[PDB]
């Protein structure tokens, strides 16, 4: 870390791409709750049987387990035991969000948030 | 003659060979900079959408 470089050379300093989370104009609404697992930014979240936030996990069970019904979108990342701020309302670009496996197409990603204040849709 | 051959000097023949500037016509902009490195930011803007 000490010396300069006297010799010529090139360097690709880096690249930046915007992440657009909002895809519409509902009332954006947020809440905070304890996490039960490692949650990434804009990961879709559910609440487990103990009321702690857990990343959304459809087909968790033979009766479906409460992790299987999504409840919000993480606004900042958190480790287990920490508080997670998360969105409960708003219109969100499905592409930016973190999704479970097998929840591939937008047609499925909408089905997670029909009965809800959140709605999830495509950007143009 | 005898001691030394006399001479007439006729004018010197100086060939000064040079490399004239050709490629520098596409590098007209000059930057004198003391910083360690030069940097570019290049932006693509696909405004062709309907």
């Amino acid at each position: 870390t000490s010396l300069p470089n006297y010799l010529a050379g090139n360097g690709d300093l880096g690249s930046w791409e915007p992440t657009q989370i909002f895809a519409g104009e509902a009332d954006i609404v947020t809440e905070g709750g304890a996490a039960g697992a490692d949650i990434e930014i804009y990961q879709v979240i559910a609440k487990n049987a103990a009321g702690a936030m857990v990343p959304h996990d459809p087909t968790a069970t033979e009766v479906p387990a409460p992790q299987s019904v999504a409840i919000g979108i993480a606004a900042q990342p958190a480790k287990s035991g920490q508080n997670v701020p998360y969105y409960i309302g708003g219109v969100f670009n499905h592409a930016a969000l973190g999704w479970h496996a097998s929840l591939d197409t937008l047609a499925k990603r909408q089905a997670v948030f029909d009965r809800t204040n959140i709605h999830i849709g495509n950007l143009y | 003659a005898g001691l030394y051959t006399t001479y007439q000097l006729l004018e010197v023949q100086r060939k000064l060979k040079t490399l004239p500037a050709f490629f520098l016509q596409w590098f007209p902009r000059q930057i004198n900079f003391q910083e360690d490195m030069i940097a570019f930011d290049k932006v693509i803007q696909d405004v062709t959408r309907v």
